[PDB]
RNA sequence: UGACUGCUCCCUAGCAUGCUACUACCG
RNA sequence: GCGGUAGUAGCAUGCUAGGGAGCAG
């Protein structure tokens, strides 16, 4: 507390007071500066107390309000916080069968349902264009979520079954597209 | 929290006076409260002494309890002036730089927009300025609207007729499809369905766009929505490039516009490019044209509606093959020739309500005299495009001020860009007159066209000039005068073929007086662009400055293939135009 | 690694959630069985495969736009 | 119908990111994710109170029940009880929900606060003269767990709640604030607290083992002789401020609101068939109550059922023959047998019972010859006058008394050296503590810069663990405590990039040294 | 338990409390009303009396603030602070006070007894809370006369169309005819059912049942009363006349028995209220009747 | 604190000594007038220091009746509204078959268990699996606890409608399956 | 939609009390 | 030269109250 009037007030008496016990002076008149010198210290202490006190009673209301306005930004970005997260977290796991899909989703073909584990029930899903079909199809089998489906059905966006050998390459402008493969787990 | 307006540094405290309440810096906030009676402030929390059941409000007469914020005659005798230090207590108290000069930033906060004055501001300002200043024009105006009163239709007698009434203590409401209403009715409980409605001259004519028949009780308001703040700028700082790099250049072309292509070549070496669009300067046809030269462009077509992307839609499929436009139309009928909710697609036409936010080729703007600062960011908000353009002109058709009271505002303080064609310069122009012959044009381009727009053809001799005066009396919101619809007939009698024409007049009731009298159709004199006959017949009923000036209905005028009427009891601008002159009757 | 398994499906099933999946009575039980058998697997590979199972849900919908979010 | 389900925990990633930092979750370690948010789908609130139908009408042995009555009302001798004022009773957090239908207008402060004392007493003593059937909503948990099944507790409603307060305030308070007894509700761990209940119920027993065992579906399948029992009990200290036609209408206002009352499980009202309320006011008594009964019945049958002539002891056969003689042949109550087997039980089974959790030290080579109880007496008394079945699988018994407990309060003990004597620290368990680090309710959670009062405490708890033996335990109090150093020093940094001011001064250099933390386990205070 | 003062319209927790109403009194306000009356006792969430065990003080200024009670200076504790003082009384919103120079108008209403012709010349020449308090103040004190009187019991039953009547002790008797119409019950063991609407006239006691029915032996009588509760909305708005019959439906077609009407209904529409100068039998019932055809909408 | 009898006794110590200073006539002139200002601390002693501290004192009283005028108005309150579900949910009661059940009881007391079960007019059966359904709510009608309940609007887990036609057997895995059949007694 | 208890840490406020210093008056 | 009371500040302990959190049954 360098910067207030009390401070100058109290370096004066100080100096007083030096004065005093450096010349030997008297009894009375250096018993002058400390019933006038310890009052300096009676209205400097206490102007520098409550002012010390304001400086952290300040601090202390902005802190906690800092932390409310963090606290309702981060209830209101919780949407894309979560999705932003999981997304590093799923590249960081570095699995086959998850990176499979999710190439896959990103491109085009989306399942239509739980994909399921047994060697057994169906799996649907939605080939958008052949370029795609290339990659996952190959005749009867189906290679998708790291693991083999025998081809049972592709059905055109029209719902118009289509059989298999039918599909190739420029006798693909010839189907709407979004061919919807189902499928057996090997 | 966010960054302040005037400051750009993150700051807490947003002004509660204040209509928009922007992000204001702790210095910059302080300024701002200095100046006004916006002395109200909220952070986290308001500003105001929360000792249980207090009065106080102003900031500066409030001091830093420990836990809250109390006045003099609460506070506990450990206290802390909350505005004080030049700097007022919000977070992020040092990152504070403030302007010198804030008395724009107050003067558009106490700006109530009255004159013309507060528009000088809203533009003449600086920008986050210009978004706060569109943005509070919309927010006082749709809080303006509903000041007004419930349109209770309740009696029904005929069809496109009402008993109405309104609430209590309200003025009313004017008299056209500015303010088109969308009430929606009751039940016992709450509040479900009737539609899009306005109420005109009757006995109240009802101009319902769907189908539907009211019952008893039945209430109309325009209700209203929740402007919520703008992103993007107006137009981003945009420059020309060194060579047309990125963009296709086509082998092949179409010369019916071969006033278009040498104007697309620079396009594409630059960011943005607003034409001078004259009325029927093959503009609708403009943007069509560049369609087929950069086929591989996803280009932008936006205007003011449906209404006015109808005809940046008209020649869409005439033109361009069917599946690749598409337009999103939220859940109005309009155009719907396209396939809907498409927004990747080739060609994506739409109005500033709801075409979705993504990022496309070359923005092409209908409709930008009207419209303002507000929707001008609104596409570049939308939307980061490889270039831009603004088809239009500030000389068709600025917007309806529904507060500006004193003078209204120039035609080239429209917009930020508007003024740029009147202090840069036309960035394109088009002067291929399809439309009006050597009759109209020129005498619109002695106008405030630069001397620019040339002949298109012979000059029939069939607009026409009437020097009249007539008598005009007033009503609630329109203007009636029959000496000049007395000379209508007389005007429309001595040849049978005259009334092949659509009336044309500004107190549109006054059609619904006409409208009795010849059967004869309505023409909105600002809705109008876009539609015309080459016979029309306009009793502009009153020489105001509502009426005769300049450039409003200079859009009115040349609806005209060939042949308009004029009845020009102004001495306004009838000191210039150059048609046929006889007695009048 | 099994650890960043259980992790990353409390995640996955959070966000599952946030995305209003529990308006499906049975796809919510589904989702629910699968998260809760991969918090008490003890062989990281078959909490693997009943985590593509899980992770499918996801992809199934059209809530969440896959390819902005892979910007890697 | 309403479908209630359960979420799962928020994710606290950063705290994770750290924990891997410093070598955690390494393949083949022994601290390892145990306890989780286990989310639950629509019909898991009444696919849980499905579980009342454990609770089967249960006659009991009436002759020997009158004796143990006796016996367990002797072990409560020790407090004081009556009826108090509406002024003299005491609610901490009236901001607690008040069942329904009062949950529709407000919390418990609301009723607290609308009606004065004299409206508050006059409901009370209307209720010593009238039965008030009350409702009681069926609520899930959502907290953290070892086991997927839902968790489910029962919110009574207020004016059930502000009537027993003053029925039994006074006893509830003066048995939370006795050091020493067998009932060791109210006792802390800390500073001391554990050494010193340990050594209290190793009290002098000669061969001491120590035995713990656990009530499968406690709270399910407890029989309503036994509740009533315990409400009996817990009543006996109203000789003077109530009446007889008093007691009794206050007994059968209990039993109407929290023993058979209507449940409000999802939208629908239901009868509940019997078993405790778990959200009653005076749960965690009542249980104790009932576990005290279980034990003396066990001892009870264990002497009673041991061939009379094959015992060597000339005083302990006595005492079997005056046994059964005070069950079956005496009629009235015998206070000086009554007290001499109150006597012997303390003498060689000494106990430590919280409510339903429990130590015994006993003595062991009378427990071989079946002169107090063991185990199996346990699962004897549990499968005929309780309807379970306990399995050995979660009854624990120790031989060496220097490792304490194997486990009480979901914690385990470690004899280390503190000073200059060695004294009994209650450790947790690792997963627990790192699980309530890694998953949260969000901003609880996630962000730890706006709450590190949390991870302070969760090191105070995790202190102990400094001493074991193991190495990886250690390292999570030493994980927490640098944990705590990086969100103090970032907290700092992050408000002076907001900033140019910060700590002038802090002294919060405190929370990142253990010797804040050691000041909680040593006796002083 | 808080509303605004009348003489202040300024939101207020006090009220008269030796005052028969007791309306809403501002500090400065309540004080102005205190200093002028009897009317020295006043209310505020608790009363304010002095509530040290078993006292007697009751005035106002007579009591201090003793910490969370309110004590006369016999009971005060060393640290006090006198309620009424400051020329403002102590009680909620003790800044938001404005008080009127001259309330003797209303010290007047509440220490008027209601005697002399004066009072109602108080009644109306008042000023409007005023005038809602006056005539509250007249039924509160007329029902509160009625029951000064007697219990006309009933106690023998001679003939028809009369009555063995008496009352009760010490209390004058009521009148002689119907604008006090008495409505009895009976009681059977306990407490008190059903009699009806009487009246007890020149007989012997004539009485005029309205209803039918026969009495017994003990049968009594008072005029049972009710609780006036306070009055809202003037007596009459601040009106005005409409400047054309707008939202009122002109019809086409009229009666003319009553063609002294429809040139009375037609600025009735454009106006507010009128009150018509309606002689006995000048068709003033037949008047409302004319609008209800004139406007049947 | 200026406005009191204390402040204008401290402005006329202080001008006399400080102007008997500047005259700085006699040691008297310091003593005597440095010694009424010492009665100078006893001047704005308390007259300014002891009340003060009332100033705390009606400032809190003040602040509790304030809280106590709130708490008696929550209470008015929440009576208007207990009262209020009070006398909507007993108009709903059915007053003919439940005052009929009434008076054949003996004494008045009826279980209370019983008083839906004889007098209810709508009844919702929670079905689990279509097996249940086929063993209770078959058919577009059926009997329960004695009375005959016709079938209106069936609804599933979701709260979406379903038919009748619906709950078959293979058709059941798509149904989510606690159905809530709604029924109303016949006559 | 959030029960009944028990313990513990952190922050703030109030009051008294207790301790120490500075100043003042009087004896 | 001492005592006393009154003031003020600093400091501590404790109690109550208010808020945030953790663990346990
Ligand atoms: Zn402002
Ligand atoms: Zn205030
Ligand atoms: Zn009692
Ligand atoms: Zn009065
Ligand atoms: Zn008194």
């Amino acid at each position: 507390f360098s910067s207030l009037p009390s401070y100058a007030a109290f370096a004066t008496a100080q100096e007083a007071y030096e004065q005093a016990v450096a010349n030997g002076d008297s009894e009375v008149v250096l018993k002058k500066l400390k019933k006038s010198l310890n009052v300096a210290k009676s209205e400097f202490d206490r102007d520098a107390a409550m002012q010390r006190k304001l400086e952290k009673m300040a601090d202390q209301a902005m802190t906690q309000m800092y932390k409310q306005a963090r606290s309702e930004d981060k209830r209101a970005k919780v949407t894309s916080a979560m999705q932003t997260m999981l997304f590093t977290m799923l590249r960081k796991l570095d699995n086959d069968a998850l990176n499979n899909i999710i190439n896959n989703a990103r491109d085009g073909c989306v399942p239509l349902n739980i994909i399921p584990l047994t060697t057994a029930a169906k799996l649907m899903v939605v080939i958008p264009d052949y370029n795609t079909y290339k990659n996952t199809c190959d005749g009867t089998t189906f290679t998708y979520a790291s693991a083999l489906w025998e081809i049972q059905q592709v059905v055109d966006a029209d719902s118009k079954i289509v059989q298999l050998s039918e599909i190739s390459m420029d006798n693909s402008p010839n189907l709407a597209w979004p061919l919807i493969v189902t499928a057996l787990r090997a | 929290v966010g960054a302040c307006v005037l400051c750009n540094s993150q700051t807490s405290l947003r002004c509660g006076a204040c209509i928009r309440r922007p992000f204001l810096c702790c210095k910059c906030c302080y300024d701002h409260v200095i100046s006004t009676s916006h002395k109200l402030v909220l952070s986290v929390n308001p500003y105001v002494c929360n000792a249980p059941g207090c009065d106080v409000t102003d900031v500066t007469q409030l001091y830093l309890g420990g836990m809250s914020y109390y006045c003099k005659s609460h506070k506990p005798p450990i206290s802390f002036p909350l505005c004080a230090n030049g700097q007022v207590f919000g977070l992020y108290k040092n990152t504070c730089v403030g302007s010198d000069n804030v008395t724009d930033f107050n003067a558009i906060a106490t700006c109530d927009w009255t004159n013309a004055g507060d528009y000088i501001l809203a533009n003449t300002c600086t920008e986050r300025l210009k978004l706060f200043a569109a943005e509070t024009l919309k927010a006082t105006e749709e809080t303006f609207k509903l000041s007004y009163g419930i349109a209770t239709v309740r009696e029904v007698l005929s069809d496109r007729e009402l008993h109405l009434s309104w609430e209590v203590g309200k003025p009313r409401p004017p008299l056209n499809r500015n303010y088109v209403f969308t009430g929606y009715r009751v039940t016992k409980n709450s509040k479900v369905q009737i539609g899009e409605y306005t109420f005109e001259k009757g006995a109240v004519v009802y101009r319902g766009t769907t189908t539907y028949k009211l019952n008893v009780g039945d209430y109309f308001v325009l209700t209203s929505h929740t402007v919520m703040p703008l992103s993007a700028p107006t137009l981003v700082p945009q420059e020309h490039y060194v060579r047309i790099t990125g963009l296709y250049p086509t082998l092949n072309i179409s010369d019916e516009f071969s006033s278009n292509v040498a104007n697309y070549q620079k396009v594409g070496m630059q960011k943005y490019s607003t034409l001078q669009g004259p009325p029927g300067t093959g503009k609708s046809h403009f943007a069509i044209g560049l369609a087929l030269y950069y086929p591989s462009a996803r280009i932008v077509y936006t205007a003011c509606s449906h209404a006015a992307v109808d005809a940046l839609c008209e020649k869409a499929l005439k033109y361009l093959p069917i599946d690749k436009c598409s337009r999103i139309i939220p859940a109005v009928e309009c155009f719907d020739k396209f396939k809907v909710n498409s927004t990747l697609e080739q060609y994506v036409f739409c109005t500033v309500n709801a075409l979705p936010e993504t990022t496309a080729d070359i923005v092409v703007f209908d409709e930008i005299s009207m419209a303002t600062n507000y929707d001008l960011s609104v596409v570049n908000a939308r939307l980061r495009a490889k270039h831009y353009v603004y088809i239009g002109d500030p000389a068709q058709l600025p917007a309806p001020r529904t507060l500006l009271t004193k003078g209204t505002l120039e035609p080239e303080y429209f917009n930020s860009v508007c003024r740029l064609m009147k202090t840069i310069g036309p960035d394109m122009f088009l002067g291929t007159c399809r439309r009006c012959p050597a009759e109209i044009v020129d005498t619109v381009s002695a106008l405030v066209y630069d001397n620019k727009l040339k002949a298109h053809k012979d000059k029939s001799a069939q607009c026409f000039k009437m020097f009249y005066k007539g008598v005009i009396t007033h009503d609630v919101s329109s203007a009636i005068n029959r000496p000049q619809i007395g000379v209508v007939r007389e005007f429309l009698t001595r040849n049978p073929a005259w009334r092949k024409a659509v009336f044309i007049s500004p107190y549109n009731s006054q059609n619904a007086v006409a409208s009795k009298i010849l059967g004869l159709p309505t023409q909105t004199v600002d809705s109008s662009q876009g539609s015309e006959y080459d016979y029309v017949i306009f009793t502009q009923t009153t020489e105001t400055a509502h009426s005769c000036n300049v450039n409003r209905f200079n859009v009115a005028i040349t609806r005209a293939k060939v042949g308009i009427l004029c009845i020009m009891s102004d001495r306004d601008l009838y000191d210039k135009l150059q048609f046929t002159s006889l007695e009048i009757p | 690694k099994m650890s960043d398994v259980k992790c990353t499906s409390v995640v996955l099933l959070s966000v599952l959630q946030q995305l209003r999946v529990e308006s499906s009575s049975k796809l919510w039980a589904q989702c629910v069985q699968l998260h809760n058998d991969i918090l008490l697997a003890k062989d990281t590979t078959e909490a693997f495969e009943k985590m593509v199972s899980l992770l499918s849900v996801l992809l199934s919908m059209q809530g969440a736009v896959d390819i902005n979010k892979l910007c890697e | 119908v309403a479908f209630q389900t359960v979420k799962p925990g928020n994710f606290n990633k950063d705290f994770y990111d750290f924990a891997v930092s410093k070598g955690f979750f390494k393949e083949g370690s022994s601290v390892e994710l145990k306890h989780f948010f286990f989310a639950q789908d629509g019909n898991a609130a009444i696919s849980d109170y499905d579980y009342y139908r454990y609770n089967l009408p249960t006659m009991c042995d009436i002759r020997q029940l009158l004796f143990v009555v006796e016996v367990v009302d002797k072990y409560f001798d020790c407090y004081d009880g009556g009826c108090i004022n509406a002024n003299q009773v005491i609610v901490n957090n009236l901001d607690k929900s008040a069942g329904f239908p009062f949950n529709k207008w407000g919390k418990a402060r609301l009723y607290y606060d609308s009606m004065s004392y004299e409206d508050q007493d006059a409901l009370f003593a209307y209720t010593k003269r009238n039965v008030i059937p009350t409702i009681t909503q069926m609520n899930l948990k959502y907290a953290i767990s070892a086991k997927n099944r839902a968790r489910t507790v029962a919110g009574v409603s207020i004016c059930s709640t502000m009537t027993n307060r003053q029925f039994h305030q006074k006893l509830l308070k003066s048995i939370a604030a006795t050091r020493g007894a067998t009932v060791v509700i109210g006792t802390s761990k800390f500073y001391g607290g554990w050494h010193n209940m340990l050594k209290t119920v190793y009290s002098d027993v000669e061969n001491p083992h120590l035995m713990g065992w656990d009530y499968p579906k406690c709270d399910r399948a407890m029989p309503n002789m036994l509740r009533i029992m315990a409400s009996l009990v817990l009543a006996r200290k109203h000789t003077t401020c109530c009446s007889l036609s008093h007691r009794f209408y206050r007994l059968a206002n209990e039993c109407a609101q929290v023993l058979s009352e209507m449940v409000m499980c999802g939208g629908s009202l239901y009868v509940k068939p019997g078993g405790t309320s778990s959200g009653d006011a005076t749960t965690a008594y009542a249980n104790s109550v009932f576990n005290i009964c279980q034990a003396v019945t066990a001892n009870v049958n264990a002497l009673l059922s041991t061939d009379g002539n094959k015992i060597a002891d000339k005083y302990v056969r006595n005492l079997q023959h005056r046994l059964y003689e005070c069950l079956y042949r005496n009629r009235d109550v015998d206070t000086d047998f009554v007290n001499e087997f109150y006597a012997y039980l303390r003498k060689h089974f000494s106990m430590m019972i919280l409510s339903d959790d429990a130590v015994v030290c006993f003595n062991s080579t009378y427990a071989s010859q079946g002169l107090v109880a063991s185990i199996k007496n346990f699962k004897s008394v549990l499968y005929y006058q309780n309807n379970v079945f306990m399995s050995e699988a979660k009854c624990w018994t120790e031989t060496d008394l220097t490792k304490g407990p194997h486990e009480f309060c979901s914690q385990h003990t470690m004899l280390v050296k503190q000073g200059d004597d060695y004294v009994y620290l209650p450790y947790p368990d690792p997963s627990r503590i790192l699980g309530a680090g890694c998953f949260v309710d969000d901003i609880v959670k996630t962000d730890g810069t706006l709450m590190i009062e949390r991870f302070v405490s969760l090191a105070i708890d995790a202190y102990p663990l400094t001493k074991h033996p193991n190495q990886e335990y250690a390292d999570v109090f030493h994980l927490y405590l640098q944990y705590i150093r990086k969100l103090h020093d970032e907290l700092t940094g992050h408000m002076l990039d907001m900033y140019s001011v910060m700590l002038t001064n802090d002294n919060t250099s405190r929370y990142w040294e253990p010797e804040f933390y050691e000041a909680m386990y040593t006796p002083h205070t | 338990a808080v509303g605004a003062c009348v003489l202040c319209n300024s939101q207020t927790s006090l009220r008269c409390g030796a005052c028969i109403r007791r309306p809403f009194l501002c500090c400065k306000c309540c004080y102005d009303h205190v200093i002028s009356t009897s009317h020295k006792l006043v209310l505020s969430v608790n009363p304010y009396v002095c509530n040290a065990p078993g006292c007697d003080v009751t005035d106002v200024t007579q009591l201090y603030l003793g910490g969370m009670s309110y004590y006369c200076k016999s009971h005060k504790p060393p640290i006090s602070f006198p309620l009424c003082a400051n020329g403002q009384v102590f009680g909620l919103y003790k800044n938001t006070c404005v008080g009127s120079d001259n309330v003797t108008d209303f010290n007047a209403i509440a220490t008027c007894d209601w005697t002399n012709a004066g009072d109602y010349i108080l009644a109306n020449t008042c000023t409007e809370r005023l005038k809602l308090f006056a005539a509250e103040t007249l039924k509160a004190t007329e029902e509160t006369f009625k029951l000064s009187y007697g219990i006309a019991t009933v106690r023998e039953v001679l003939s028809d169309r009369e009555l063995h009547l008496s009352w009760e002790v010490g209390k004058p008797r009521p009148p002689l005819n119907r604008n006090y119409v008495f409505t009895g019950y009976r009681v059977t063991k306990n407490s008190k059912v059903q009699i009806g609407e009487y009246t007890f006239e020149k007989g012997a006691v004539v009485y005029r049942g309205t209803t039918t029915y026969k009495l017994n032996v003990g049968d009594y009588f008072v005029l049972t009363s009710h609780t006036v509760m306070p009055l809202s909305a003037p007596t009459l708005v601040p009106q005005e006349h409409y400047v054309r019959i707008t939202g009122l439906y002109p019809t086409l077609n009229i009666s003319d028995e009553f063609s002294s009407n429809v040139a009375n209904y037609q600025k009735v529409g454009m106006q507010k209220y009128s009150t018509l100068q309606g002689p006995p039998g000048t068709g003033k019932s037949h008047f409302a009747i004319g609008l209800a055809l004139y406007y049947p909408s």
